[PDB]
C-alpha cells in the first residue's frame, strides 16, 4: 500500500513470520486465494462412486 | 466469428483432427489449419459443444461485468451478444470492445459453467431484484399489445332483441385464426373460454368455491386477445394478469416471479417475452414525422399575453424604483410560470395517438420534458455562472430557433460535458478506494449464536390509520434474518425465530399489524474474524443464505462503488 | 450567382442576399 | 414441472443444489469426477479399471464434466467432507 | 445443382408434432414455413355445424326452461364437437332428451355418412322434467368462415348462425434454425408445430397440404419446362 | 474537409500556454463576444473542450493579431452596402443589429423595433434610428465544418457537435456521388481545399487521358498538369484525380478540371445517398444498431479503398553489413516464390 | 520482413532507395526500401455509419435483397433506422432532411394556374419546377420553412407506372418481406446523405493463442500488428473476487502468463489426452524474491 | 364454387403481368410473397468472372491512351449482362485501337454467348493507346465474392471480377380481394415481374415454378 520501506524494514527487524492469509497478499505470491472454492474445507475433498453403483455398475 | 474461434481453439482442433485420423502427425494437423482446408469446420463444431467463454466489456465495473456465455459460430466480425444482458455491462451498441477469454482446466469449465454461466446471475448484487428485464423497445410492444380500445371491429356487444350476442370464442385457437382472417383485431374486448389459465384469485375462490382449479376446467373470461395471448408466455400455474401493461407493471410482475420461482424458469419466461415483445413491437405502428410533432394551437395567446406582463414589469423597472435583482427574479418567475402554462397547454392538446404520446407515457424512455421542448418552448437556459438568464427562447426546435438563442443554449451542453467528464473519474478513484478498504471480509463461520440484533421499525401505526407501511422497508427490513420470532398480540406464531424475512413474509407481518421488530443482523456479529453466515442473511444473487466461505467485502464495494457515476452536486453529490 | 465558371447548377431556397462573397478560406 | 431445457443448463442448478451443501462444493465435487473420468479414458487402451468409467451412459462425444454433472443429479457418488 | 438434399424429419406426441426439415438454402426458412403454415390452417377440407334451433325458446337473450347451462354456453360446447361428413349436401341432425342427467354428442343420433368422433363430449346438464329439441345442420368446407357471412339466409323463427370451423386442423406454429452445413454457416432449419383434431393426423394433414401446394405450383412449372436441383 | 478544418484550426495548449491541470474550467465555456470569430459549435469531443476552436467563415485577423468580422454601418436607419472590418473593442462601443431583422428594399426599416445585441448578454429592443451597425449573413457565427448541416437551426447543441465533428471522419469511396440537399458552401469549401486542380488561363484542352491533361492557352502556350494516381494519403486512405473536361472544349480560367477524393463535380461529397426507412425492425435495429441491404454490398454502394505501408532497411553493423538477398538459409523454395531475383 | 498479423491484398507498387544512386540516406543506412499494399474492403457487419445529424450506429445485420420491406412499386428499401433514439435526443432536423431529400428526388411541380399558393409566396420564382433527381440547397438559418415542405410534399411528381407513393404527411404503405403482408399503419421513407466513419471492423478483430513472448518481461507480446494478447486489469481480479472464483484467476495470473515451463507442460498436455498439470510458481515471484534477496533480507520460504 | 386456379399472361415490352385466381381467402398475400422470393435469389445466370488487360499486371493502376483507370472500367463492366448455353468457362475478346469509343458491341462472342445490350458505353480511348482485353463467362446462380479466383494461384495477368447470376430487377404484387358474404369470397393477385433482357419473364417464372415444385415434393411422400 504504502511507505514501503518504513514497514519493509519494522517487519524485518520483528522477524514477523505472517501466514498466507487474506486475499491481497494471496494473489501477490500467487497461491490460492483463501475465499470461494479455496478454503481448506473445499480444496480437500474425495469423491468416488457409491458402493451401489460399482454393485450394479455392471 | 468462426475466423476468431478456428485460431483461438487451435490445439484442441489439432488434437480431435489427429485423433481422426485427417491428419498423420502434430506438425501436419497445424499446417493444415493454418491453410484451413474443408475438413477442419466438421471438428471445430463437435470442439465446442459444450465448452464456456468468458466475456468481459473493458472496462469492467462490477460484479455482473464478467459473465460466461456459450459459444456459437456465426460469420461477420463482430461478436454477437443478447439483448438482455447489454444493460449488465452498461453498453451501447455503438463500437464497444469487449475481450473474450477461455478456461483451459477441467476445473475452470466447471466454475465458469457453474458460477459464472450469465442464466444464474438474473438477479443484481446491489438488492435482491432482477436486473435483466424488458428495457427499451420490447416494453413499447407489450404496451401495445397489451392496450385495449373501444369500439373496435369484432368486439363484445350483447343481444339486441332478434340478434345474438357476438363476441364470445371457443378457444384461443379460434380467436386468433379469426384475428389471421382479419375480423377481430388483437385488442379488444371479448369473452373467450380458457382452459389452461388459472383464474385470479378473486374468480377462482368464487367460481370453483376454492375446489382449486387444474389443466382441464373451463370458466368464461372476459379479455382482450393480447392480454391471453401474452399470459400465454407466462409460467403455468400463475394466476392471469388482466391489466395494462405499464413499465411499473412489467418490474413488479417479473419481481414477484423471481421471488415466486426459480430462477431458470424466470429466465426462460423473460426469453420467451422478449421474443413475443420483439415480434410484436414493429406492427405497433411506431414513427416520426412532421405530422406527429403538432404544435400547440393557442400558444400565441398566451405568450401575448405573458410577454405584456413582462412589459408590465419592464415599465416598472424604468420606473427605477426597482433594481438589477428585483427585475431578473422577476423575469425568471414570470418566464418559469409562462413555460409551465405552455407545457399544460401542449400536454391538453396531445392525443393518445401521437407516436411520441405513446412512447414517453409508457415508460419506454424519456420524459415530458423533452416532448415540450420538441414541441412547446425550450424556456429560459442555464448560463455560465449557473444563473438563469433574463432571456428566454420563445420558440421549439420543430419551429426552428435563431442564432441569438443556440448561441446562448450552448452553455448547457458544454457545462454538462464538463460535469460528466469530471465525475466519471471521481466515480471511479472513490470506488477504488472503497474496494481498498474492505478486502479482508469473508464469511468463516455459520452461525455465531449472538443475541444483540439490532430493532429496526418494520411500519408505523397511524394514529387515525390501521397501519401504514414503512416507505423503506424495502432496504432496512428484507432480506434480514429475523432474530425472534413476531409473535403476534395472540398466541400464535406469524413468522417464527431464524426464518429469513422476504415478500411473503413481509406481507404476512403487515397482515398482523406488527410495527416494531428486532431483526439479526451483521453490525452485531459475534465472530472473531469475518462475519458468521447467520447475521448475513439471505444473499442477493443466489436469492437464499450465503455459503461458508463466500467474499462479502468485495460484493458490497461493487455494490456501493457503482452508482457513483450518477454521483453530482455543503454539497450533497459524491463529495 | 455561381462565382467560378463551370459548378453544377442547384437552386437554393435564397430569401436574403449577401453582400459579400466567402474570402479564401 | 417445466419445460426441457436445452444446452449445459441441463440438468438445473437447483436440482443440484439439493443433493450438495453448498455451490462452492460442488465445483469441486464435480471436477474431481470429470478428471477421474478422463484418466480413466486416457488408461482405457490398457491398465487398471480403478478408476471405474463412467455410471451413467455417455452420448455422442459429450465433455467428461458433462457426464459428471450429469450422473451427480442421479445422485451416485458419496465423498468426504474437507479433510 | 443438386446441391444437397432437404429430409424432413419428425417427432411424436400424444396428439401433437414437431416436424423438421433440414436443411434448407439460406433464405427458404421462410419461403417454406409462411405459406406451408397458411395452406396447413386454410386448405384441409372439413366439416363443422353452421346454424342450431330450439323450439323452446324464442330468441337469444333468454335461456331454454329447465337447462342448467345458457344459450350462449350451449353454443360454445356444441361449436366445438367435432363432426366428419362426407356428403355434400348439409343434412341434418337432431338431439332430444327428457328427465334429469346429463347430454352427451354420442347421444345424438346421427343420419347416414355423418359421424361424431368424440361420444363422451359434455354439452349441459338437464334438471328433473327438463327437455330441449335441437336441429342443427352441418356443411363441408375449407378453413373458417365466421357467422357473419351467413347472415342473410332465408326467414325463420329461431334460426342461429354460429361461427363454424370448416378444418380439422386449429393450430400452427414454427421457427427457423441457422445450421452449419458448411463454412456457410448460415443454413435455415424449419421447426413446423402443428396440432389437429381428432379427425386427422398430423402427419397427413401435412400431406394433404404439401399435395395441394404441389398442384398449385404445378400451374407455374406447366407454362414452360426447366429443370433444378432435387 | 479534415485538412480545411485542421489548417483552421484555432490551438489553446501547447508550448508557451496553460496546461490541462492548471487551465481553469471557466475557460473553457462561451463568452458573448466569441459572436463572428470562434464557432461554439466545432469543438473535440475529448477532455481537450473549450481549448480548441475554430475561425468563422467571415473572420479576419488583423495585422496586429484581433481578430475582426465584417459589419455594415447604418448612418441614418438606411442600410449601406459598403462594409467595414471592426475588433472586439470597437464592436463592444457600437450597436449591432440583427441580419435576420427585416429590411426593405429601399433600406428602409418595416419595423419600428429592431432586437439587437448590447455590450455584454444584453439584448432589447430599440427605435430603427439609433441603430448603428448590421451584420451581413446569419451564417457568421458557424464554422466551415458545421456550415455544411442542413436544417442546423432544428437540432440540439450537443448533436450538431456531434455531428460537426463526425463529419471530419469520413472515407473516400470509389464512386463518390454529390449530396441531394446540402449547403451552398459546399463547391467554395471544395475550390479552396487544394485537393482539386483549376485552370490558370481560360484555354482550350487539346487531348486529355486518365494520367495527365494538355489544355492550349489563347497565348499559343501548350501547358500539361500531371495527376498522381493511387497515391497513398498521409493517413492510409487513398487519393486519385479523374478529369471531367471533354476534348474540344474551350474551358475558362477557374473552371475545376479534376476531381479529388469525396468530390463529385468539383463539389464536396464525402457519402451516398439512401433510402431510409424508420421503424423498430425485429430488434436488429435495436439501440442504435442499423440494418443495410445487401445489394450495397453488391453493388459496391459503400466499398473503400485503403493502402498499408512497409519498409525494411539494411544498416550496417560493427560485425559486418547486411544486404538484401533473394536466398535465404533453411527456406523450401516455395516460400521465395515470390521474390525476384533482386 | 513479413506481412504483419492481419493483412492482405495485391502489391501495387515498390520503391527502393540505394546509396549507390547518390540518393540521400539516413546515417549509418544503404538500402531502405518500401513496399505498398492496397487492399479493396467492402462495407460489411461491424462497420460504423452516421448521417450529418450525428447520429452513430453499427451494421447488425445485412439481410439479403429479397427479404428488405419495399414500397408498393416493388423498391426496397436500403437502410432501416430506429425511432426510439430520435425524440430522445431530440434531432427532429434529420426527418426534415429525410422529407426534404424524397421530395427533391422525386421531383416535384406546385400548381400555379390559379395563382402561387399563399404558402409558396417566397419561394424563388425558379423554384416551382424541378426535375427527377433534381439538387437543392438550404443555407443554414435561412431554408425553406415548415409550410414550404408541407406543400411540396403534396405536389411530386407520380411514379412512371401512375401512381404517387408517399402521402401528404409523408408516410406510405410497406409489404413485410418475411410475413409478405402489409404492416397496419404507415411509415416514414426517404433519401438521407450517409457517410462512412474510419472505425473499421478488420482493425479492431483479432486472436491470440499461442505466439512470440518477451524475452525482458517473459510475458507475451501487445498490439495487433505484434500478435499479443489482450491485458487483464485488476478491475477483472476484484470481479473474479467477487464470485469467488479460485483456480480462474491462479491460471489467469501463473499458468498462461509468465510460467514457462507451465505453458510448455500444458501446452503439451492438451495436444494429448493428459489433464492439465497445476500451475507452478509464476515467475514474478521468484524475481521479487531474487530482488529482494539482495537488500540483505534473509526472504526465508518456512514450507513447514 | 370450388375449381383449381389458373394463370394467364398480360403482356407489356419488357415487364409483364400475371394474373391469378380465384384463390382462398388470405392465402393471396403468402403466394405473392413466396413466389418474389424464389424469384430474386434462385434464378440461374451467367456474368463475366475474371477479366485479363494485357499489358496490366493488377487492377491498381492505369494504362495509356485512356480516359479513367482500371476501376472505373471494372465498374463499367459490371454492367455487362450475358447468357451462357454452355456449362463451361468460355472467353471472349474486346480489340479496339484509336480514337474514338469503344462500347458492349465490339466484344466478338465465342459460339454459345451473346451480349445483348450493345449500347453500353465501356470506355474511351486517345490515339496514342489501344487496348485488348480477355474475359471469361462462367454459370452460377445468386451472387459470389470475386476473392473465389484469388484461391485458384493463377499467374499475376489475373484479376478477380464479382459476379452477380440474376437476370430478374424488380417484382411487385398487388392483390384484388372480393370480401362479399356470398361463398365467392376470393382474391385475385396481379404479379408483375421485369427482367434484365437476358431471358424472358415466362422462363424466369417456370423456373421458379420447377424450383418450388421441386422443394415442395419432399412433402408429399407418406410419412
Ligand atoms: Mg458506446
Ligand atoms: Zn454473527
Amino acid at each position: 500500500f504504502q511507505e514501503t520501506t518504513r514497514v519493509l524494514t519494522d517487519a524485518a527487524i520483528n522477524c514477523r513470520s505472517d501466514k498466507l492469509n487474506g486475499l491481497k497478499e494471496n494473489v501477490i505470491i500467487g497461491k490460492l486465494i483463501p475465499a470461494g472454492t479455496g478454503i481448506n474445507r473445499y480444496r480437500n475433498i474425495a469423491v468416488q462412486p457409491t458402493e451401489e453403483a460399482r454393485a450394479a455398475a455392471y | 466469428p468462426k475466423l476468431m474461434a478456428l485460431e483461438l481453439f487451435k490445439p484442441f482442433v489439432m488434437k480431435r483432427l489427429v485423433d481422426l485420423n485427417h491428419a498423420q502427425n502434430i506438425k501436419s494437423a497445424k499446417r493444415m489449419v493454418e491453410r484451413q482446408r474443408p475438413q477442419v469446420w466438421d471438428v471445430l463444431e463437435e470442439v465446442i459443444a459444450e465448452h464456456p467463454v468468458l466475456l468481459n466489456r473493458a472496462p469492467t465495473l462490477h460484479r455482473l461485468g464478467i459473465q460466461a456465455f456459450e459459444p456459437m459460430l456465426v460469420e461477420g466480425k463482430a461478436i454477437q451478444l443478447h439483448p438482455l444482458v447489454c444493460e449488465a455491462f452498461n453498453a451501447d451498441f455503438d463500437g464497444d470492445q469487449m475481450a473474450v477469454h477461455l478456461p483451459l482446466s477441467a476445473e475452470a469449465q466447471a466454475e465458469a459453467r457453474i458460477l459464472m454461466l450469465s442464466s444464474n446471475n438474473i438477479l443484481s448484487p446491489a438488492s435482491g431484484r432482477p436486473l435483466a428485464m424488458p428495457r427499451l423497445d420490447m416494453v413499447t410492444g407489450l404496451y401495445y399489445l397489451t392496450t385495449e380500445v373501444p369500439g373496435d371491429t369484432g368486439e363484445y356487444q350483447p343481444a339486441s332483441g332478434d340478434h345474438p350476442e357476438t363476441g364470445v370464442y371457443s378457444s384461443p385457437a379460434e380467436a386468433i385464426m379469426a384475428a389471421d382472417r382479419g375480423v377481430l383485431s388483437v385488442r379488444a374486448k371479448i369473452k373467450v373460454r380458457l382452459t389452461q389459465l388459472r383464474p385470479p384469485v378473486e374468480i377462482e375462490a368464487e367460481l370453483f368455491g376454492h375446489s382449486g382449479w387444474q389443466p382441464g376446467d373451463a370458466w368464461m373470461a372476459e379479455t382482450t386477445l393480447g392480454r391471453v395471448m401474452f399470459n400465454e408466455l407466462l409460467p403455468l400455474g400463475y394466476p392471469f394478469v388482466n391489466k395494462q401493461m405499464h413499465k411499473k407493471v412489467q418490474a413488479a410482475i417479473i419481481n414477484d416471479l423471481a421471488e415466486r420461482y426459480p430462477m431458470i424458469v424466470v429466465a426462460q419466461t423473460v426469453d420467451k417475452l422478449k421474443d413475443a415483445g420483439f415480434y410484436w413491437a414493429t406492427r405497433s405502428g411506431v414513427t416520426v414525422s412532421m405530422a406527429d410533432v403538432l404544435v400547440p394551437p393557442r400558444k400565441k395567446e398566451i405568450l401575448d399575453h405573458y410577454e405584456e406582463r413582462a412589459d408590465k414589469v419592464e415599465k416598472q423597472f424604468q420606473r427605477g424604483a426597482l433594481n438589477h435583482d428585483e427585475r431578473n427574479e422577476a423575469l425568471v418567475e414570470i418566464w418559469k410560470e409562462a413555460t409551465d402554462e405552455v407545457g399544460q397547454a401542449l400536454r391538453e392538446h396531445y392525443p393518445d395517438d401521437n407516436p411520441i404520446i405513446t412512447i414517453v407515457d409508457s415508460g419506454a424512455t424519456g420524459n415530458f420534458t423533452q416532448t415540450r421542448t420538441l414541441a412547446g418552448m425550450k424556456g429560459l437556459v442555464t448560463n455560465p455562472k449557473g444563473e438563469f438568464i433574463p432571456r428566454p427562447v420563445k420558440s421549439s426546435f420543430r419551429e426552428g430557433l435563431t442564432v441569438l438563442e443556440y448561441f446562448i443554449n450552448t452553455h448547457g451542453a458544454r457545462k454538462g460535458l464538463a460535469d460528466t467528464a469530471l465525475r466519471t473519474a471521481d466515480s471511479g478513484y472513490l470506488t477504488r478506494r472503497l474496494v481498498d478498504v474492505s478486502q479482508d471480509v469473508i464469511v468463516r463461520e455459520h452461525d455465531c449464536q449472538t443475541e444483540r440484533g439490532i430493532v429496526v421499525e418494520l411500519a408505523e401505526r397511524a394514529p387515525d390509520g390501521t397501519l401504514i407501511r414503512d416507505p423503506y422497508i424495502e432496504t432496512s427490513a428484507y432480506a434480514r434474518t429475523l432474530g425472534t420470532d413476531a409473535v403476534d398480540e395472540a398466541g400464535n406464531v406469524i413468522v417464527e425465530r431464524g426464518q429469513d424475512l422476504g415478500d411473503p413474509e413481509i406481507d404476512a407481518l403487515l397482515a398482523a399489524g406488527i410495527t416494531q421488530v428486532k431483526v439479526r443482523s451483521v453490525l452485531t456479529c459475534a465472530t472473531s474474524t469475518g462475519v458468521c453466515a447467520t447475521c448475513y442473511g439471505r444473499s442477493m444473487a443466489t436469492g437464499k443464505l450465503v455459503d461458508i466461505g463466500e467474499a462479502v467485502g468485495i460484493v458490497a464495494a461493487q455494490s456501493i462503488g457503482e452508482p457513483g457515476t450518477q454521483l453530482t452536486m455543503i454539497t450533497g453529490g459524491l463529495p | 450567382n455561381n462565382s467560378v465558371p463551370g459548378a453544377p447548377n442547384r437552386v437554393s431556397f435564397a430569401k436574403l442576399r449577401e453582400p459579400l462573397e466567402v474570402p479564401g478560406l | 414441472g417445466y419445460d426441457t431445457p436445452l444446452g449445459i443448463t441441463n440438468p438445473p442448478i437447483d436440482e443440484l443444489l439439493d443433493r450438495v451443501s453448498s455451490k462452492y462444493a460442488l465445483v469441486i465435487y464435480a471436477a474431481k469426477r470429470a478428471r477421474q473420468i478422463n484418466d480413466y479414458y486416457n488408461q482405457l487402451g490398457e491398465g487398471i479399471l480403478e478408476y471405474v468409467g463412467p455410471l451413467v451412459e455417455p452420448g455422442l462425444q459429450e465433455k467428461p464434466l458433462s457426464i459428471a454433472l450429469r450422473e451427480i443429479h442421479a445422485d451416485l457418488l458419496e465423498h468426504t467432507e474437507g479433510e | 445443382i443438386s446441391q444437397r438434399p432437404t429430409l424432413s424429419e419428425d417427432v411424436l406426441t400424444d396428439n401433437r408434432s414437431q416436424f423438421v426439415i433440414e436443411p434448407l438454402e439460406p433464405g427458404f426458412g421462410y419461403t417454406l414455413g409462411n405459406s406451408l403454415r397458411r395452406t396447413l390452417l386454410s386448405s384441409i377440407p372439413g366439416a363443422a355445424v353452421t346454424s342450431i334451433r330450439i323450439d323452446g325458446v324464442l330468441h337469444e337473450f333468454t335461456t331454454v326452461p329447465g337447462v342448467k347451462e345458457d344459450v350462449t354456453e350451449i353454443i360454445l360446447n356444441l361449436k366445438s364437437l367435432v363432426v366428419s361428413s362426407e356428403e355434400d349436401e348439409p343434412v341434418t341432425m337432431y338431439l332430444r332428451k327428457q328427465g334429469p342427467g346429463e347430454v352427451t354428442a354420442g347421444d345424438i343420433v346421427p343420419p347416414a355418412g355423418v359421424t361424431v368422433h368424440n361420444p363422451g363430449m359434455h354439452i349441459a346438464t338437464l334438471n328433473d322434467k327438463g327437455k330441449l329439441e335441437v336441429e342443427l345442420v352441418v356443411e363441408r368446407g375449407r378453413g373458417y368462415v365466421p357467422a357473419v357471412q351467413n347472415r342473410a339466409s332465408g326467414a325463420e323463427i329461431g334460426r342461429i348462425p354460429v361461427d363454424s370451423i370448416y378444418s380439422p386442423v386449429l393450430k400452427v406454429t414454427y421457427k427457423v434454425d441457422a445450421t452449419r452445413v458448411e463454412q456457410r454457416t448460415d443454413f435455415d432449419k424449419l421447426i413446423l408445430d402443428v396440432e389437429t383434431k381428432n379427425s386427422i393426423s398430423p402427419r397427413d394433414a401435412l400431406a394433404s397440404a404439401g399435395k395441394t401446394l404441389v398442384e398449385l405450383f404445378g400451374l407455374a412449372r406447366e407454362l414452360n419446362v426447366e429443370a433444378e436441383g432435387i | 474537409l479534415s485538412g480545411l478544418t485542421h489548417k483552421r484550426r484555432l490551438s489553446a495548449l501547447g508550448p508557451g500556454g496553460l496546461s490541462r491541470e492548471r487551465a481553469g474550467l471557466e475557460v473553457r465555456d462561451v463568452h458573448p463576444s466569441h459572436y463572428g470569430r470562434m464557432c461554439p459549435i466545432e469543438t473535440p469531443e475529448g477532455p481537450n473542450i473549450g481549448l480548441i476552436g475554430s475561425l468563422s467563415v467571415y473572420a479576419r485577423v488583423n495585422p496586429f493579431g484581433f481578430i475582426e468580422t465584417p459589419y455594415r454601418k447604418v448612418v441614418d436607419g438606411v442600410v449601406s452596402d459598403e462594409i467595414v472590418y471592426l475588433t472586439a473593442d470597437e464592436e463592444d462601443r457600437h450597436v449591432v443589429a440583427q441580419a435576420n431583422s427585416p429590411i426593405d428594399a429601399d433600406g428602409r426599416f418595416v419595423e419600428p423595433r429592431v432586437l439587437v445585441r448590447r455590450k455584454a448578454g444584453e439584448v432589447e429592443y430599440v427605435p430603427s434610428s439609433e441603430v448603428d451597425y448590421m451584420d451581413v449573413s446569419p451564417r457568421q457565427m458557424v464554422s466551415v465544418a458545421t456550415a455544411m448541416i442542413p436544417f442546423l437551426e432544428h437540432d440540439d447543441a450537443n448533436r450538431a457537435l456531434m455531428g460537426a465533428n463526425m463529419q471530419r471522419q469520413a472515407v473516400p469511396l470509389v464512386r463518390s456521388e454529390a449530396p441531394l440537399v446540402g449547403t451552398g458552401m459546399e463547391l467554395r469549401a471544395a475550390i479552396d481545399a487544394g485537393d482539386v486542380v483549376v485552370a490558370e488561363e481560360s484555354g482550350v484542352i487539346e487531348e486529355v487521358s486518365a494520367d495527365y491533361i494538355t489544355v492550349m492557352h489563347d497565348n499559343g502556350t501548350r501547358r500539361t498538369y500531371r495527376m498522381r494516381k493511387f497515391a497513398r494519403s498521409n493517413h492510409g486512405t487513398c487519393a486519385n484525380q479523374c478529369p471531367i473536361v471533354d476534348a474540344g472544349d474551350r474551358v475558362e480560367a477557374g473552371q475545376v478540371i479534376a476531381d479529388g477524393p469525396c468530390t463529385d463535380d468539383g463539389e464536396m461529397a464525402l457519402g451516398k445517398n439512401l433510402l431510409v426507412a424508420i421503424m423498430p425492425w425485429e430488434g436488429h435495429n435495436y439501440e442504435d444498431a442499423i440494418i443495410l441491404s445487401n445489394r450495397l454490398v453488391e453493388e459496391d454502394v459503400l466499398t473503400s479503398i485503403h493502402i498499408e505501408e512497409h519498409e525494411i532497411d539494411a544498416r550496417d553493423t560493427k560485425l559486418g553489413a547486411e544486404e538484401i538477398t533473394r536466398d535465404i538459409p533453411n527456406i523450401s523454395d516455395e516460400v521465395l516464390a515470390d521474390l525476384d531475383e533482386r | 520482413l513479413k506481412v504483419p498479423h492481419g493483412e492482405s491484398g495485391k502489391v501495387i507498387g515498390i520503391r527502393v532507395f540505394s546509396r549507390e544512386d547518390e540518393d540521400e540516406l539516413p546515417a549509418g543506412v544503404n538500402e531502405l526500401v518500401r513496399v505498398y499494399v492496397a487492399q479493396k474492403r467492402k462495407i460489411s457487419d461491424g462497420d460504423k455509419l452516421a448521417g450529418r445529424h450525428g447520429n452513430k450506429g453499427v451494421i447488425g445485420k445485412i439481410l439479403p435483397v429479397e427479404d428488405m420491406p419495399f414500397l408498393a412499386d416493388g423498391t426496397p428499401v436500403d437502410i432501416i433506422l430506429n425511432t426510439h433514439g430520435v425524440p430522445r435526443r431530440m434531432n427532429i432536423g434529420q426527418i426534415l432532411e429525410t422529407h426534404l431529400g424524397w421530395c427533391a428526388h422525386s421531383g416535384w411541380k406546385v400548381d400555379a394556374a390559379k395563382g402561387v399558393p399563399d404558402w409558396a409566396a417566397r419561394l424563388p420564382d425558379e423554384l416551382l419546377e424541378a426535375q427527377p433527381n433534381a439538387i437543392v440547397s438550404t443555407p443554414v438559418f435561412d431554408g425553406a420553412q415548415e409550410a414550404e415542405l408541407q406543400g411540396l410534399l403534396s405536389c411530386t411528381l407520380p411514379n412512371r407506372d401512375g401512381d404517387v407513393l408517399v402521402d401528404a404527411d409523408g408516410k406510405a404503405m410497406l409489404f413485410d418481406g418475411r410475413s409478405g403482408e402489409p404492416f397496419p399503419y404507415p411509415v416514414t421513407v426517404g433519401y438521407m446523405y450517409i457517410m462512412k466513419l474510419h472505425h473499421l471492423v478488420d482493425d479492431k478483430i483479432h486472436a491470440r493463442s499461442t505466439g512470440p513472448y518477451s524475452m525482458i518481461t517473459q510475458q507475451p507480446l501487445g498490439g495487433k500488428a505484434q500478435f499479443g494478447g489482450q491485458r487483464f486489469g485488476e478491475m477483472e481480479c476484484w470481479a473474479m473476487q467477487a464470485y469467488g472464483a479460485a483456480y480462474t484467476l491462479q491460471e489467469l495470473l501463473t499458468i498462461k502468463s509468465d510460467d514457462t515451463v507451465g505453458r510448455v507442460k500444458v501446452y503439451e498436455a492438451i495436444v494429448k489426452g493428459e489433464n492439465i498439470p497445476e500451475p507452478g510458481i509464476p515467475e514474478s515471484f521468484k524475481v521479487l524474491l531474487k530482488e529482494l534477496q539482495s537488500l540483505c533480507l534473509n526472504v526465508e520460504v518456512l514450507s513447514s
